[PDB]
Parts: C-alpha cells; structure tokens; sequence
C-alpha cells in the first residue's frame, strides 16, 4: 500500500493547498482590479490641473489684453473710472482664489505625490505576491507525478 | 473894508515881486490903485480873489484872514465880487444870453426874471439885438463889452477892474465909466486900473503908486 | 429845496451834447460795451460749465472691501458709520452678486468659476471725499485702515497724484485771465473817461473863476459818465447773447454724443441787469476821479 | 532840401509833447500795450500746443493684437511691412518677455506665472495713424483685418468718433476767441488816437488857412501816433514775458509727473522784435484816418 | 488883378448873402470897400480864399476859374496871400516868436534869414518886447497887431482885412494906416474893408458901396 496510500495522501496535501492557492489568485484578482481602480482615479485625477493651465491661460490673456488703458481715455469715454482699478483687486482677488484653486490642486499633486510612493510600495507588494505564487507554482508539477502512483 | 498891512510875495522861481503894501478901510467910493503899470499888476487883483495866498503879512477885506482859508468855504466868497480881467474868457459854444447872467443860477432865482434882468443889463451896454450869437463869429471888443457885463448883472458889493479902454475908442469910454458911476451910485466899491494919465487925471481919483513891488508915494487928487 | 432846476439843466445838457455827433458817442459805448463783455462773458462760460461739477470729482474713490464673512447688517451699519465722516460725500456697497456681472462686464472673458466650489469674491464698498490731493488722501486712508472690519485699502496713489496737478493746472490759468481781464477793463474805462472829460476844461476854469460849487460843476460830468455807461450795458447785453448762441450750435452735437443735454443757456435777466448796473456805476465813479483831478489841480496853494 | 529840417522839426515837436508831461500820457501808452497782450497772446500758447504733437495722435491706436505663435524675425517683418504701407506714422514691436515684464509690474496678476510652464501671453503692435475719422480709420481697420498672421483688431469705434467732435469744439471756440480779441484791440488803438487828435482842433484850422502842404498838416500827429505804438509795444513784451514765466511754473510739474519733459519756452527774440514793430505800425495808420475826418469837413463845400 | 463877374452865392437854408455883384480891381492901387459884416460883408471876404464856391455865376481871381478847382492847388494859392479876419486867431501854446513866422516856415527857408526878417517885422508892427511871451495872458489889441503882422512877414502880392480899426484911438490907427500904405507902396495890392464913413475922406482911395446883398455904384473917395 506504500505506492497508493503514501502517493494519494500527498495529493490530498497538495489538493488542500491547492485550495489556498486559488484562494489567493481570488485575492490576487482583487487585489488588481482596485489597482486599476486606482489607476484610473490616478489618470482622471491627472487630468484635472489641465484645467488649471487653461483657465490660467484665459485669465492672463484677458488680463494683458484690458490692462493697458491711458486713465485720460476712460474718464473722457463715461468708461467710469472709478472701476477698472477696483477691478485690478477684482483680478488680485481672483487670482489669489485661483490661486486657492491652485491650493486645491496642490493638495491634488501632493495626494498623487503619497498616492505614487505608496502605491510603488503595493507595486513592491506585488512583486513580493509574484514571488510567492512562483514558490507556489510547483504543487502542480508534483501532482504530475504523483498522479502516475495514484 | 479893503485892507492891507505889509504884505508881501514872492515867486519860488520867477522873480522876486511885491512887497510890503498897504492901504486903509473904505467903503463905496472910487479908489484907484494903479499907479504905474509897467510891471504885471494883475498880482494884486489875484490875490484880492483868493486865488494866490500870500507869501507874508497879513490882510482882510471882510473881517475875514485871507491867509488861513479853507477851499470849503472859498467859493462861498467869490460870490458877490463882479471881477473883469483882461485876457477875458468866455464859455465858447454857449449862447451870450446863457454865457453872460451865469451867477444868478448859481445864486437860485425862479426862470421868468432872470430873461428881464439880463435883457436889462445887456441893454445897459450899447450892444443889443445879438443875444443869440455864439461868442465866436462876434466882433471883438463887442465881446469884452460881454465879460464886463458878466460881473454888473447882478447886485455885488464890489466891483474889480484890471484894464479897460486900454487901446479902446477914447469916444466909447465914456459910456462905460457912466457905466460904472452908475453903479457907483448904489453903492460899490471900485479898484479900476489903467494907464493913462490924462483920463486918471479926472473922476476925482484917490489913486496910490506901486514900483518895484512896494508903494512909492501917495499921489491924492492929482 | 429848488435845487432840482440844476438837475432838469445837467440831464438835459447832457442828452443834448450825447445826441450831437453819433457817432463819436457810438464808438466810444460800443468799445466799452465789449471791454465789458469780456469778462462777463467768460464769468458766464465758467458758471455754466460748474453744473456738471459731479464728474470732475468721484474719481479716486478709496475702496473698503471688508473681509469674507460678513452680516449684511454689519454691512448697512458700516455704510452708515462711514457717512458720518465729514470728509466724505458719498457711500455705497457692491454685493457679490453685482461684483460678479461687474467684472464679466468689463473682463469680456464670460464664465469665470468653471471648476470652483464656492465664491470667493468679497463684499466692497466704496467712499468719496471732498477734494483730491496726495495728503489728504493717504490721511484719510490711515484714518480709515483701523475701521472694525477692514483688511485692505486699495488705493492707486500715482493715478490721484495727476489728478491733484491736473485740477490745479486749470485754476491759476483762470486766475491769471481773469485778473489780466479785469485790469483791462478798469484801464479802458478810467482812459476814456479821463480823455472826453479833458475834452472841456474851459467851462470848469470858468465856472471856478465865478462864485460857483464843487457840486454845480460837477454834476453834468457825473450825468454824462452815467449814460456812457448805461449805454456801454445795453450795447454788451445784447452781443454776448449772440455769441453764446452761435456757440451752442456746436456743444449739443457732443452732447448727444454723450447721450445727454447741456445747452447752453445763457443771459438770464437778472444778469443782464447787473451787468448793467455795473457798467452805469464803473462809469459814473470814472467821471468823478477825473472832475476831482482838474479840480484838485486849480487849488489855490 | 529843406525837407530834412521840417521832419526834424516834427520829430523834435512830438518828442517834447510826449515827455512834456510825466504821469500822464503813460497811462495811454499803458492801455494800449495791454491790450495788445490778449490777442499776441494766445497765440504763444497755440503755437507751444502745436508742438506737443504728440498727445492729439497716439490717442486712438488700433491694437493689432498678433497670433500666438509666430516666430520673431516674421513679426519684424510684418513690423517694417506695416511702417512701410501709408496711413501709419510708426508700428512697433513687444516682445512676450517684456509683455511678461509689464503684467508683473502691477501687484495683481503676480506670484503665479512661475508654476504655469511658458508664456502664453502673445506679441502685439501699435500702429498710430495720421486721420481721426470714423470712415477712414474703419476702412484702415478692415484693410488690415486680412493679415497672414492677425487674430484681431482691437479699438473702440464709439471712441473713434466723440474724440473728432471735441477737437471740432475747440477750434470754433479758439476762431472765436481770436475775432473777438482782434475787433477789440483794433477798435481801442483807433479810439484812443481819435480821442487825443480832437482835442488839437485848433493847429489844423490855422495851418491850412495859411498856405499849407498837405503832409505838412500830417507829419506830426503820424510821429505822435508812432511814438505811443512803440511805447506800447515794449509795455506789452515786458507783461508778456512775465505772465509766461508765471504760469511756466506749473505745467512743468505735470510734464514731470508722466514720463517727459516739456515745459514753456518764453519770447523769442524774433517774435519779440517782431511784436514791438507790429505796434508801432498802427501808428503811420491810426493818425493817418483819425486826421483825414478834420481834413475833408474843412474842404471847400 | 481880381475879376467878379456876376457872382452870388445862395445859403441852402439860412438867406441871400450876395446877388450878381461885380467889380473891377488892378494891381497898384487900393480898394475901400463898405457894407456890413451880417449883410453878407464876410461872406464876400471869404469868397475870394476859396473855401466856399459861388453857387451862380463864374469866378476869376489870377487866371483860373475858382468854380471848378482842385483841392490838392488850393494850397499852392493861398500860400501867397496874406490875409488878417476881424477876429484873431492865434496858436495856443506856441511862443509868439515861433508862431509869427508860419508863412516862411511854410515857404521853407534858412533859420537866421527867419530870425531877421522876424525881428524887421516887429519894428513895423511896434512890438519890441514880449517876443517870447505866450500868445495868452496878453492885452488886447496886441492879438489884433500880431494878427497884423502875420500877413506882414512875408510880401503877398495880395492882401484882405476886414476891418482893422474903427475900435481904437485914432492915434493908434495911424500906425495901421500908415504900414498898410507902406506895404502897399512896394507893390502889394491892398483891399481893405470896413463901414466906418468916417475913414472914407481921411485918404483919396476908390471906395466902393454894399447894401442888403447888392451893390449901388462905385464912386471915387466919396
């Protein structure tokens, strides 16, 4: 009986572990599907601070393009002059919030900053996980042979 | 009630003048004062008008000190002194009937009288039927017939005189001198000058002599 | 008393010697009634153009804006505790609302809050004072920078520095003209006066040399300087009306352009008769320096 | 002949008649200086205006607000293309760099272009031209609308015109002024020599009842005329350059405050020579008509 | 050598002043007209000066007819004939000496032959001194001898008065008479004119007769 017995509790053993082993590709799975969920929040979050540039851009042209006015041809034009200098601190305004927009961002880049190192660290992570499914790789070549004796 | 003790003037550059004259207190009768004219005499008959003040001594004709007068009360003065002078002048473009009578507006009379009186007093003078000719265009010495009437239209108490009938019609004299006893016969005292000795000779003169700017002598009833 | 004989023989004296010649007497009224106009002409121009006084001033307006948490109340009390100042004229307060269409309005960019939460832009207010000048200003600034609720103060001090020496540039120019104006027209009237009462001098000399008055020789000049005048006024009175209304011809164009009317109305009958007034009297007192001259030279000394 | 011995007979004559009497006879030739003053002024002031010429142009600038991308030397390009083709006076060029410059001298619009990566901010040309009219300048406008290398032309056309129609205000108000101030000083210059030749009517009469030349009668009242039109003339140069060293002390702050130097040149000596024979030659003309009224009502009729 | 041929000047409103007169006149002789001054006298003398033309009739005076002739000649002819008015006129503040020598002046002419012939005047007008004095503040009279002597400076072929005595001493007259006759001895025609009978036999001369703007007749020293 040393052939059968010895050769199909062995099997058993791998079955049982076999049975971890998927549970871990079950946890490997979702372990990789909130990666990319990650990911993804990674790139759409990426994509914001675009905006950032654009309306920067807009405003600054907007800026240069009525900023240059003589006082003489606004007080002659019924332009009331008494704006476009509250206006400039209108503009001081909006860019400081912009700037507090900026803030925003900048907690957006600084997020992505410890949303990078510690997802390199699950990166690490995975690299550690590959490893321990390549030592838990052999369970089938084993069971290959000691299927013959079975 | 002329009178003079010591006076005195002097020209700041002109000449030196006339000095220390005197004479006494009349009233309404002929006195002449002439004497020789050789010199400017008109400076008497200024200083009697108050036009002059005098250089020194003191004098008064009305009880007043002609030296210490005020310009306020000056014209109240030369109100009622009929004066004639000789280089006469006249208001030109001015009718003679408004240019002769003109001390009676000053003096304040009702309109109606004021025509009869000056028709009285031009009539008195041998001019007539010209009281509407300007004094230009008018024959002279018919004009100076004018100025002397302009200071016997009214009634003054005195009555001045530097030159008449100087180079005049001796003939046409004798109507202004009865002119003048005439209104010697109210009452006014007359200070007529002239030149001529033989005319001064008569109307029972009273007169004095002046040279070089004082009395010479007394000449009375010459 | 009777005296009024002498008044009935000035005035109608007067009439007659004014009524001789015309037009001697023309060029002599129609020469002082523009020396006259001058200055009464630019007087008018000033007055009418002091009516839009408003825009001249409320330009350097200092803003207040106050911080971002603040009660609409706390808003109304401040407004009102800022009008009690004596240095200012006006006050207001711009909401968050208007400050947004405000700015849309001039910047032409349009949409502005694309990607941001909430509102940033805090509630203004706005003060005017009095006169505009580099001290005053900043004084009134300091005074304002310790208000209960106030963060900043801006105020563009290079822009308020011109406007102090763009408003004093134009006082001393209508100083300096109105001045020369003036001396022209005393100069002018003194002159003529002076010369056509030299004209007679025979008449004072014997008029003095009889027993006559300060008075009665006086008064025919006095009537004389009088109807000078007087016809002086009338003959300005009735051009500078002619010149302020070819004037207007050209002044409502621009404001139409503007979108508002400002013609020019001018001559007003009660400076009309002022203005004559004033030329009856500068005429009669010019009468009587000049008689005074003459009679002051024939003193007796 | 005997011609230089009367001429300086006249010549003596009028001297002793004008510095016979002192205190007077200045008073005349002070009123008409000072009048010469207001109508030889103003034309100083015109003529120191038009030399500023700058401030009449440069005040509507079409702003030809270039594209974004476009390399330097194709923009210099377009620079001399533009200084070359007329209606223009100068085109210039800046740079995104100096544009940079000029957007972060204010305080606003700061602290925030160093995190965006580069400029976004485009190159752009001033372009001043001669005309100020609403349809030239339109047409100029759309004339350079098609460009390779434009994205838009930025002016205001409500400020195209308005600003047409006040320079208009001023140069009926200037052509006014001007008639009114030459109608005034020519009638006081004739006025005056009237008033003072009348009261020598007496020299005439006697000279021509005696066998008199007709430039005899003349001679005297045309060097009595000259005289006064000389003293005249210098009176006015002297209050001429002094009331312009007067106002030049403040137009010379303003020209200070903004980046320049200008200020107000006082007389030239040309102009100064110029303004003393301008005066005296109303006399030989003020004389020549005041005495031509005595010289034809004594004519045979 | 003046002509009248039917001459009569008419006022536009005022009156008749002369009607068609005319007379002969030759060169070296006298002319004593008589008339009077408000009956057109005047008039007739300031005819012929040629500052009012006739209104009727032709004119004659050297040649030339005074109807119809420039204004730029006149001075040409009066410059050559001396003329004295009844009324002086005289150059205010002007010295006597100056004022004496207008028609030389006039003439043009070195300054010493002007002081001379200046100082031979007076001699014949009798006036020594004063030569300096102002033609005001002076007497009487002495404005009618320097009025005189204005139109004896010089030697006019022709010479007008109207008349210059009949208001003096007759004493006094003959100086006047005396010059005139003197002027008139060198060759100078002399027209002088008054309406005093008296002077009509004092000397021979061809009078003449004016009355109510006509002329009766012309009788020799009537």
């Amino acid at each position: 009986s040393g052939v059968q017995k010895q050769l199909k509790s062995t099997e058993t053993e791998m079955g049982d572990l076999e049975k971890q082993i998927k549970a871990l590709q079950d946890e490997l799975d979702k372990s990789e599907a909130e990666l990319k969920r990650l990911d993804g929040e990674k790139k759409k979050l990426q994509d914001a601070r675009i905006e950032q540039q654009r309306l920067l851009a807009i405003q600054a042209r907007a800026a240069y393009q009525s900023g240059r006015e003589e006082y003489l041809k606004l007080l002659l034009n019924q332009e009331h002059p008494e704006k476009f200098s509250r206006t400039l601190t209108y503009y001081d305004y909006i860019n400081k919030a912009r700037l507090e927009q900026l803030a925003s961002f900048n907690e957006t880049l600084r997020q992505l900053a410890n949303v990078e190192q510690d997802i390199s660290a699950q990166k690490a992570e995975q690299l550690s996980k590959q490893g321990e499914l390549d030592s838990r790789r052999e369970a089938l070549a084993a069971t290959r042979k000691e299927r013959q004796q079975a | 009630m002329i009178r003079f003790e010591q006076v005195g003037k002097r020209y700041p550059n002109g000449h030196v003048g006339l000095h220390e004259v005197s004479f006494r207190v009349h009233r309404g009768e002929i006195l002449f004062v002439t004497g020789h004219s050789g010199a400017g005499k008109s400076t008497l008959l200024r200083l009697i008008l108050a036009m002059e003040r005098p250089t020194s001594g003191k004098l008064l004709l009305g009880g007043q000190d002609l030296g210490r007068i005020t310009t306020a009360q000056i014209p109240f003065l030369r109100r009622q002194i009929g004066v004639v002078f000789q280089n006469h002048q006249l208001l030109t473009d001015r009718t003679v009937a408004d240019n002769i009578a003109l001390p009676l507006q000053i003096l304040g009379m009702p309109k109606p009288e004021i025509a009869k009186r000056v028709a009285s007093a031009l009539e008195r003078v041998n001019l007539k039927e010209k009281g509407e000719a300007l004094p230009s265009d008018l024959s002279t010495g018919q004009q100076q017939r004018v100025g002397i009437a302009r200071a016997i239209v009214h009634q003054p108490a005195l009555l001045l005189a530097d030159e008449p009938t100087g180079n005049l019609d001796p003939r046409l004299a004798s109507e202004i001198m009865g002119v003048f006893e005439d209104i010697n016969r109210l009452g006014t005292t007359v200070l007529i000058a002239s030149h001529d000795l033989a005319l001064i000779a008569r109307m029972r003169h009273r007169m004095l002599t002046l040279q070089r700017g004082r009395i010479i002598a007394d000449r009375e009833d010459e | 008393s009777a005296y009024l004989e002498s008044h009935r023989a000035s005035l109608v004296d007067s009439l007659r010697r004014l009524f001789g010649h015309p037009f001697g007497s023309f060029f002599t009224c129609l020469v002082m009634g523009i020396t006259l106009s001058l200055p009464m002409g630019l007087s008018l121009l000033l007055n009418n153009v002091e009516r839009l006084g408003g825009s001249w001033q409320r330009a350097a307006q200092i803003s207040l804006f106050l911080d971002l948490k603040t009660s609409e109340n706390q808003g109304q009390d401040l407004r009102e505790q800022i009008e009690r100042l004596p240095d200012v004229i006006e006050a207001q307060l711009i909401s968050r609302e208007q400050a947004l269409s405000e700015l849309q309005e001039q910047s032409g960019l349009g949409e502005a809050l694309k990607e941001l939460p909430e509102n940033p832009l805090p509630p203004v207010i706005s003060v005017t004072p009095k006169q505009i000048d580099r001290a005053g200003l900043e004084a009134l600034r300091q005074q304002l920078a310790e208000l209960p609720h106030v963060q900043q103060a801006q105020l563009d001090l290079v822009w308020v520095e011109r406007l102090s020496a763009i408003l004093k540039l134009g006082e001393r120019f209508v100083f300096g003209l109105t001045i020369l104006l003036v001396l022209t027209l005393l100069l002018v009237v003194g002159n003529t006066i002076r010369l056509h009462i030299e004209n007679r001098r025979n008449e004072i000399e014997v008029i003095k040399l009889v027993g006559g008055t300060d008075g009665y020789v006086r008064r025919p000049f006095l009537y004389m300087g009088a109807l000078y005048g007087l016809g002086a006024g009338i003959l300005s009175w009735a051009l500078l009306a002619y010149s302020l209304n070819w004037l207007n011809g050209s002044v409502v164009n621009l404001s139409g352009l503007y979108g508002s009317d400002f013609g020019l109305q001018g001559v007003p009958l009660d400076d009309g008769l002022s203005l004559t007034v004033g030329a009856v009297l500068l005429g009669w007192v010019g009468a009587w320096l000049a008689v005074a001259r003459h009679l002051r030279e024939l003193a007796p000394r």
